[PDB]
């Protein structure tokens, strides 16, 4: 709560550009047990990871993307709501109220769309990249729709605000300390509330007072619109004339805030927002039983604040849409008359640029990276094993050539691998169907491919493709520096046995005639968690194999028997797939200053 | 550009001479060298505060000793933006007061130490009275 009050200057600075307008979003944490991983090294645990979460929007068939934004926040455990609610009081921390099992928040900011022409709709989708592994992230995606409900909670807020100031009465009155005067004005606060509510009826009433959200977070949603307001103040007046029929006819904490001040010696921000009535917009789901708490400020004309008068309703976008759609009784605006058509377009000038058929895309998928990517990685697995075997097939000469440090005692199983090539062919062409495609739909390799991509259509309109921090470092001007070697067991079948692929130095020794292969090694004194595998020697039966890879998607083999083949499949890319079907890709991931 | 002082029933007369620019540079370079050092982020609240300082002087009787002399400042006060309360980005290690206090208090140093000219004389008198006459004859000690 301190971070985000501190960043809140940068928009509160901000004058032009009303389309990016920050509120307060809590985030309940109750799907992080799902997470499966340690919420120990979320907050503050061994610095220098640099955890970042950035918001960016996700457009449809029109093209460019939001510069995403520099946000960031923390979370808090151990009964996040009793610290957030009751004021701090860590220097005198006693048994204060009373509460059950309470969990953690987290602030996140979400930029909403402010102007004349306000419009609402449910066609775009929030990305929000988290800086942890990409296998199983748990991230979540929603629409438009659950951003902006068009609703508040104003009434439901006044009666949590009566219970914890009776019980801070109570427990001020409970200790026989400091004067009479303090009892004496108290009491006549409480008796100015009320003739009959407190001389005839009870002065505090504890009662069955505990602190438990029952009827909080149930009802209230659509309480103070103008139409429920108009109706109330008709009720209202009815009741008033029929009482006036019926009689015709018969057959002020200035106090409080200065004692609290002397008393607390301590203040909070959740307690300048208490004096004002707050607004409540939750919004749950089935996916998790926890509702999405929205608070806005009150003293600000934000959206959700009542200061000056109405606040933003998002209207006079919904009836005109519904007038077109039942005056042909058909749904899909596509098959309507002219004449509607022309009318959507006035009304809506951001509904002109799907009429025209611009950036033809099939159907409206947003998410469409995850097949996408999924679709790019077996084409291009698919290209490498068939020039794989296309070189074993064409390759020349027999068994070793070069020289191969290999043990006198051992070489009489080294050329056992290399005799079955065509069987382990043939169970890496027939794994495709077997092995889980879960294991390599997030690896290195597909960022990297991506990123061979970035220098081909450098945006319609140009761009120097500098990022600012975050970004594919290993893969900045060439791949010939850094290798990605994958380790698999030889005979009848394969499978994974490494998780992370570890760079291997390589350098060729000849200077032409027959080349000699000669791995070699970097002292690194940064990270001491690398494992053994690269440097295990050739023999102690046998080794795995290697496939390494440039910059220019050329692949050398390096498998052990005096066999080497070099296969380009930069062609095979782009002749399979058209240039069309990097349209997201080129729409989500670009960026310029 | 760009008098008679009395004090005890004497008056005092005095011939200025201003006829070269070659100070003028210096004069508006440290003024308004002063000028930004003296604005601080307390004027905007100290501002916004003028209902309830004239409230609390009403019955104080330290008015005139500030109204006499301050015939634009009273004009000027209501030709303000006055500002409601604002909110603070942190209300545990925040206080604007003793930064500009601080910086007030350096800026009066700076200009104390730039405008008064060194000169250790502390003369000390004995016997006769200390306060001297035109016509007699003394000497010197150091303090």
């Amino acid at each position: 709560m301190e971070a985000h009050l501190a960043n809140e200057t940068k928009h509160a600075l901000w004058h032009n550009d009303h389309t990016k307008g920050l509120l307060h979003v809590v985030i309940p944490n109750a799907g992080l047990i799902a997470a499966g991983i340690d919420p120990a090294l979320l907050i503050l645990k061994k610095p220098g990871q640099r955890f970042k979460v950035e918001v960016q929007t996700r457009y449809h068939a029109t093209g460019q993307c939001e510069p995403w934004c520099q946000v960031f926040a923390a979370y808090i455990p151990d009964n996040a709501l009793t610290n957030l609610l009751i004021p701090k009081t860590e220097p005198f921390v006693s048994h204060v109220f009373s509460a059950t099992h309470n969990s953690g928040g987290l602030i996140l900011s979400l930029p909403v769309y402010l102007s004349p022409g306000l419009f609402f709709d449910a066609f775009n989708v929030v990305a929000i990249r988290i800086n942890t592994g990409n296998r199983k992230h748990r991230d979540i995606c929603i629409m438009y729709a659950e951003l902006i409900p068009n609703g508040t909670r104003y009434f439901a807020d006044g009666q949590r605000v009566l219970l914890l100031c009776k019980q801070l009465i109570a427990y001020i009155r409970c200790t026989p300390r400091l004067a009479s005067s303090i009892k004496i004005y108290a009491e006549h606060m409480v008796a100015a509330m009320g003739e009959s509510h407190t001389s005839n009826g009870d002065n505090i009433g504890p009662v069955s007072s505990i602190i438990d959200l029952d009827r909080q977070l149930t009802s209230g949603g659509i309480d103070d619109s103008p139409a429920e307001t108009r109706i109330q103040e008709n009720n209202r007046d009815v009741l008033e004339l029929i009482k006036r029929a019926v009689n015709i006819v018969n057959s002020l904490m200035e106090w409080f805030d200065i004692c609290y001040a002397q008393l607390v010696s301590g203040d909070t921000p959740a307690d300048f927002w208490k004096r004002r009535p707050l607004s409540i917009v939750p919004r749950h789901y089935a996916e998790s039983p926890s509702p999405l708490i929205v608070v806005s400020y009150n003293g600000s004309s934000a959206w959700g604040g009542r200061i000056t008068g109405s606040p933003i309703l998002y209207h006079s976008a919904q009836a005109i849409i519904d007038a077109a759609c039942i005056n042909a009784r058909v749904d899909n605006p596509q098959s309507l008359h002219v004449t509607a058509r022309q009318e959507l377009v006035a009304r809506l000038p951001f509904l002109a640029n799907v009429l025209n058929n611009q950036t033809p895309l099939p159907a409206f998928k947003p998410g469409a990276e995850m097949f996408l990517n999924q679709v790019f990685k077996q084409a291009c697995v698919t290209s490498l094993t068939q020039g794989l075997i296309t070189e074993l097939q064409t390759n020349p000469t027999l068994q070793q050539l070069m020289e191969y440090d290999i043990a006198d005692s051992s070489q009489t199983v080294i050329d056992e691998i290399v005799a079955r090539t065509p069987d382990l062919i043939q169970t890496i062409v027939s794994v495709l169907t077997e092995m889980s495609m879960d294991a390599f739909y997030n690896s290195s390799l597909m960022y990297a491919v991506l990123a061979y991509l970035s220098s081909v259509y450098t945006r319609p309109q140009g761009g120097g493709y500098i990022p600012y921090l975050h970004a594919s470092f290993p893969c900045w001007l060439g791949n010939r520096s850094i290798y990605l070697f994958d380790y698999y067991n030889s005979g009848g079948e394969i499978l994974k046995l490494s998780k992370v692929p570890v760079p291997v130095a390589l350098e060729k020794v000849g200077i032409g005639n027959s080349t000699q292969l000669r791995g070699k090694f970097i002292r690194s004194a940064d990270i001491v968690d690398i494992g053994i595998c690269s440097k295990y020697l050739p023999g102690q039966c046998y080794a795995y194999i290697c496939l390494g890879f440039n910059q220019q998607l050329q692949s050398i083999l390096v498998l052990p028997g005096g066999f080497a083949a070099c296969f380009c499949i930069t062609d095979t890319l782009q002749a399979a797939l058209p240039a069309s079907l990097i349209g997201p890709i080129l729409d989500r991931f670009c960026f310029s200053i | 550009r760009t008098d008679v002082i009395c004090y005890n029933g004497r008056r005092y007369e005095l011939e200025t001479n201003l006829q070269h620019r070659d100070g003028s540079d210096a004069a508006i370079r440290t003024l308004v060298l002063n000028l930004m050092f003296s604005i601080n982020e307390g004027c905007l609240l100290l501002l916004a505060l003028i209902p309830t300082l004239l409230v609390q002087g009403a019955h104080d009787g330290y008015v005139n000793l500030l109204i006499q002399t301050a015939n634009c400042v009273r004009e000027t006060g209501q030709l303000i933006n006055i500002p409601p309360m604002p909110r603070i980005q942190d209300g545990h290690r925040r206080f604007p007061i003793y930064e500009t206090i601080s910086s007030w208090i350096s800026t009066s140093s700076r200009l104390g130490d730039t405008l008064g000219t060194r000169a250790i004389l502390r003369v000390c008198v004995f016997d006769g009275p200390s306060t001297v006459h035109p016509g007699d004859r003394t000497a010197v000690i150091q303090v």
